[PDB]
């Protein structure tokens, strides 16, 4: 149970000074831990930037720099750039093996803020002969990427049978993703009332069909 | 422990 | 263009056990310590172990010492990593990633994949049903639910459209994939000219074409 932890999220804009932090649960992260940060882009893109506490992995922006503040080991980016919007992974030597944190996930804003583009899809006949009903919404064009979906049958929140899609960057840099509401054919038949709610950067969309 | 030589298999 | 290349994703049954790759190139292979991770969404990382190229010489993490083997072959410059009786929790990504030592520490390179998926169930062809409104200018789209196992590829009328398309990654209820597609269109093509998605699973030898019509 030796754990490391980090800042779930941050955001920043495009040439400002950020900071991520690193925490040892066995107490001050040491040199002794060998401090090591790792990016993640989208689609499973990996590259280490800072290994040994503050050396900068060749071939590495001079805007990277790592180090110890505190009690932790801390990465610092200076002079904010667009494309460093990505999620940062923390790495720490415990004497004979590495512990990663959960990772920070970074956001520069590199962009305007585009509300959600919700659709819902109310479930096809064809599926509705099978006694089987689902409703699609597609969640498109909104930055930053996180929204919080809620489902609710007939006014009340449902939470059995949804299924909701991590947010995946679209072609234009802005975010998309889809929820799911599945139910029987039956089920379906008895309510009247369907709505997807889409709630970004506290503001709240719906979208909503009578059978 | 390791980090290196006395350790190939473990 | 140092490369760390590793194919994209594996299909196997559990207990069974494969034998994933990284073939190196760009660099002098026996030089650079190598290192496997493993990841699982809403986990994170996890660290499997590394093995030095020039001596053989390996150092596994206790929790994976029993069920992974690395080893390498330096004529081809390929590290390889052998998961052994494999189960439901075995499902994920595994990385290798190129280990700089001295001068400093370094995890310098990672490879970009592979994504395992250890399930026992049979392949299953999707069903295709056509999403319309029931009331940039109108949204359609294609619902391919129930296939497995991955991928499916989903393209509308046939490449003739480009704009508006937005196929969604695959939700898993039920051991069991789905996702769907939309692509938005001027009031103008629709319903005067039609949009048609082209769904197709590999795995399944399975090809529907299904046009989205009035609600």
């Amino acid at each position: 149970q030796a754990v490391v932890t980090q800042e779930s999220a941050l955001t920043t804009s495009p040439g400002e000074t950020v900071t991520l932090t690193c925490r040892s649960s066995t107490g001050a992260v040491t040199t002794s831990n060998y401090a090591n940060w790792v990016q993640e882009k989208p689609d499973h893109l990996f590259t280490g930037l800072i290994g040994g506490t503050n050396n900068r992995a060749p071939g590495v922006p001079a805007r990277f720099s790592g180090s110890l503040i505190g009690d932790k080991a801390a990465l610092t980016i200076t002079g904010g750039q667009t494309e460093d919007e990505a999620i940062y992974f923390c790495a720490l030597w415990y004497s004979n093996h590495w512990v990663f944190g959960g990772g920070t996930k970074l956001t520069v804003l590199g962009q305007p803020k585009s509300s959600p583009s919700v659709t819902l899809f109310p479930p096809s006949s064809e599926e509705l002969a099978t006694n089987t009903a689902t409703l699609v919404c597609t969640i498109t064009d909104f930055y930053p990427g996180v929204v919080t979906v809620d489902w609710t049958v007939d006014g009340t929140p449902v939470t059995q049978g949804m299924e909701t899609t991590q947010p995946s960057k679209q072609s234009n840099n802005k975010y998309m993703a889809s929820s799911y509401l599945t139910l029987t054919a039956a089920a379906w038949e008895r309510h009247s009332s369907y709505s997807c709610q889409v709630t970004h950067e506290g503001h709240t969309v719906e979208k909503s069909l009578s059978r | 422990d390791l980090w290196t030589t006395a350790i190939p298999t473990i | 263009q140092v490369q760390l290349q590793q194919p994209g994703a594996e299909l196997v049954k559990p207990g069974a056990s494969v034998k994933l790759s990284c073939k190196a190139s760009g660099y002098t292979f026996t030089s650079y310590w190598m290192h496997w991770v493993k990841q699982r969404p809403g986990r994170g990382l996890e660290w499997i172990g590394r093995i030095d190229p020039n001596s053989g010489g390996t150092a596994y993490n206790e929790k994976f010492k029993s069920k992974a083997t690395l080893t390498v072959d330096k004529p081809s410059s390929t590290a390889y990593m052998q998961l052994s009786s494999l189960t439901s929790e075995d499902s994920a990504v595994y990385y290798c990633a190129r280990y700089d030592y001295y001068g400093g520490s370094y995890f310098d390179y990672w490879g970009g994949q592979t994504t395992l998926t250890v399930s026992s169930a049979k392949t299953t062809p999707p069903s295709v049903y056509p999403l319309a409104p029931g009331s940039s200018m109108v949204t359609l789209g294609c619902l391919v639910k129930g296939y497995f196992p991955e991928p499916v590829t989903v393209v509308w009328n046939s490449g003739s459209l480009s704009s508006g398309v937005h196929t969604f990654p695959a939700v898993l209820q039920q051991g069991l994939y789905t996702l769907s597609s939309s692509v938005t269109v001027p009031s103008s093509p629709w319903p005067s000219e039609t949009v048609t998605c082209n769904v197709a699973h590999p795995a399944s030898s399975t090809a529907v074409d299904k046009a989205i019509v009035p609600r």
